[PDB]
């Protein structure tokens, strides 16, 4: 690795050359600008993930009340004698119940 | 590419925007409840002062 | 009788479609207002926040 | 099948690019217009059905 | 990594150079203007929300 | 290519179109009976309220 | 400017004070509370100006 | 009867596809949330660390 | 071919990102829960002081 | 300049406590904890400033 050692001197001298240009009243001030930029990006990312959690919460509740609206028709239909309509309503209610469950878990 | 789907797509985008705003604020420094409680209670005692007088 | 039976399918479904469109139209307006609110809010959270140089 | 997957990959990005270019206020309003235009035609049909009926 | 550090070093000085060129009276006033401009838009939104409400 | 056959051809095409519409709707999300039953029964009780008053 | 604002606000809080006593006496509780919220706000703002002065 | 028997399966066939679409719609939203959440953790880890380089 | 097997790959690719991120947390050391639990308890002492007042 | 910053934290801490007391009197228990946690944070900040001074 004799060649590697020659390349090592090039690396070491470059590190030193750069560290000459490192000032004692500027680089520190900047290092702290960068950290504010890092923070802003992260906040935005966190907010946009919290957003979908709430959005799932919106969808979820809807299914719970939609399920009730189907049942109401199922009761009416059975009172009247409209038996065919009742079954379709019940089948749909069961589907919404599963959908809401899946959302709750997701939440 | 349908109106119903097109409508639904634009609606959800907006709901995520409303959340985007809420979140962005929480991280920034928000809440506005602290003061509200103090104003509500204090406003209570104001009603009491109004009733006295 | 056939004409009345067929115009009755059509009027029922016309009525159904009319209502469903109207649901969408009134939601369209409030959803635009919601969108504007989110847009203003985000910009403000950024401006007001100190998390910036 | 890798070729077909390449095509799907290209179409996907293109779908996103144009999706990104939409703005809600405009697209949402535009959707309602479409629903209205369609309704007007459905009504006309109700118009003829009624006239033949008479 | 030395290269990336070089870039950061350059950006730093440039950040200072332009920082030095600001004068408080102007920048501080300019900040208030920005806060005002933003507020006006937030109000408009309150305007629509109220109109749909009516 | 005759009028009778020509007429019959255009008629059947249209009947398949009427079905096309019914089917296309069923798959999409249609029916409009659910609400109708509820309105019919409720309208029943309205007649009862009208008779009372 | 600070002097005027501090006093220019107080006096207003007073008017709101009188308005609150009339609203209470006449029978208006919800109205009185509102005026008191308005009073209270000018009062809190007024303290802030005082220290600043 | 022959058409009606085929039609029954065709109705069942469509519904089965819709079930997969129902799975896919839920999966999509979560995969978007997961990918974004994972990145924020990685971004934080790099910001926390870095090594002498 | 392209289909229910495009998804396959993408879902796996997202899960791999989550898994890698979690591992990075373990291997760097978890300071998060160490700060958090101690902070909450610290507050809990002051609940008594606040309650007493 | 450090002396200016330092004092502020000392009075800000008091403003949080005041809300903590109110919240506990009312029954708003959740709001009280957040206020106490923030007060503890300001107390540390002021300490650090005093030492720095």
């Amino acid at each position: 690795a004799l060649f590697d050692r020659l390349g090592r001197v090039v690396r070491a001298n470059l590190n030193d050359l750069v560290s000459k240009a490192e000032d004692p009243e500027k680089v520190l001030e900047q290092a702290v600008i960068d950290m504010q930029e890092d923070l802003v990006q992260l906040r935005q990312a966190v907010a946009r993930t919290i957003a979908e959690e709430k959005r799932t919460e919106q969808r979820l509740n809807q299914d719970t009340q939609e399920a009730k609206k189907w049942e109401d028709r199922a009761k009416l239909a059975l009172t009247n004698g409209e038996e065919n309509l009742a079954r379709e309503a019940l089948a749909r209610k069961k589907s919404l119940t599963d959908t809401a469950a899946a959302y709750q878990t997701q939440l | 590419s349908s109106a119903t789907s097109a409508f639904e797509r634009m609606e959800n985008k907006v709901l995520d925007m409303e959340a985007t705003s809420q979140a962005a604020g929480e991280l920034a420094g928000f809440g506005i409840e602290n003061q509200f409680a103090q104003l509500e209670a204090s406003s209570g005692v104001e009603d009491e002062l109004a009733a006295l007088k | 009788a056939q004409q009345r039976t067929m115009s009755e399918n059509l009027r029922r479904n016309l009525a159904a479609l009319e209502a469903k469109i109207s649901e969408a139209k009134t939601k369209k307006n409030m959803l635009q207002a919601r969108a504007k609110a989110a847009k203003a809010n985000a910009e403000l959270q950024q401006t007001l926040g100190g998390l910036g140089t």
